[PDB]
């Protein structure tokens, strides 16, 4: 879907949504497209350990330097491990697996740190309804630019948090939608096809051009 | 102690 995201972001930009006679992005709204998952907290420690993240359901994930991942579930006991090829495994905290015991204790540092010291993003927003027992999405790859950090998940999502103005950009290619969060922390969910029809402001257009550039980077860092 | 993290 990373390639499908290019085709959606090409059409909206080729229509030039800020250069219109009258901008009406309120008419492009669609609240029923709100994502199920997004990254609420992150911790860079890739110089030693890896990047750790927290999803909106309080689940904590961590991506190690050798491209291996270990996720802890919402009950605080269930552990899912993904290997350096995309192979998944299931085990528990109390019933201690000795081979991963180092990574469990490292995960715990990330988990404690985020619950104690960090601020939750998109907090007030009510998430979308999903299958209760379905699998969690993990982190495929990430990179940092000057202006933003780019988070690419395993469910097709791409999230882009901007550093200076605290704004965030969630891209969902499956039902073709974008969820915006401004600096004053107000959330709006848009349909991209309707964002062509009716257009948007300058800051939404300049960040939808910038997102497209990050997608091209995500295809090139492989 | 991390060098970098999300909004604190």
């Amino acid at each position: 879907h990373l390639s499908d995201m290019l085709q959606q972001l090409h059409s909206v930009n080729a229509s030039k949504p800020s250069e219109r006679g009258l901008v009406r992005q309120e008419e492009a709204e669609d609240p029923a497209c709100i994502p199920i998952f997004w990254v609420s907290k992150w911790v860079d420690y890739s110089d030693k350990y890896g990047l750790g993240y927290q999803l909106c359901d309080n689940s904590v994930g961590v991506l190690f330097n050798d491209s291996t991942r270990l996720i802890l579930y919402n009950d605080g006991d269930s552990l899912q491990y993904i290997e350096r090829d995309g192979t998944e495994s299931y085990l528990t905290v109390s019933s201690h697996p000795n081979s991963l015991m180092k990574k469990i204790t490292l995960l715990k540092y990330f988990r404690n740190y985020m619950s104690e010291h960090l601020l939750k993003a998109g907090a007030n927003i009510t998430p979308r309804e999903g299958d209760e027992l379905a699998r969690l999405p993990y982190l495929r790859t990430w990179f940092r630019t000057r202006s933003a950090i780019i988070l690419h998940l395993s469910n097709g999502s791409v999230q882009i948090n901007f550093f200076q103005d605290h704004t965030k950009l969630i891209l969902c290619p499956l039902m073709a939608a974008v969820t915006y969060i401004d600096e004053k922390r107000d959330f709006r969910t848009y349909r991209l096809s309707l964002l062509e029809e009716y257009g948007c402001c300058k800051e939404l257009a300049s960040r939808l051009r910038y997102a497209r550039t990050m997608v091209d980077k995500l295809l090139s860092s492989r | 102690d991390p060098p970098l993290h999300s909004t604190a």
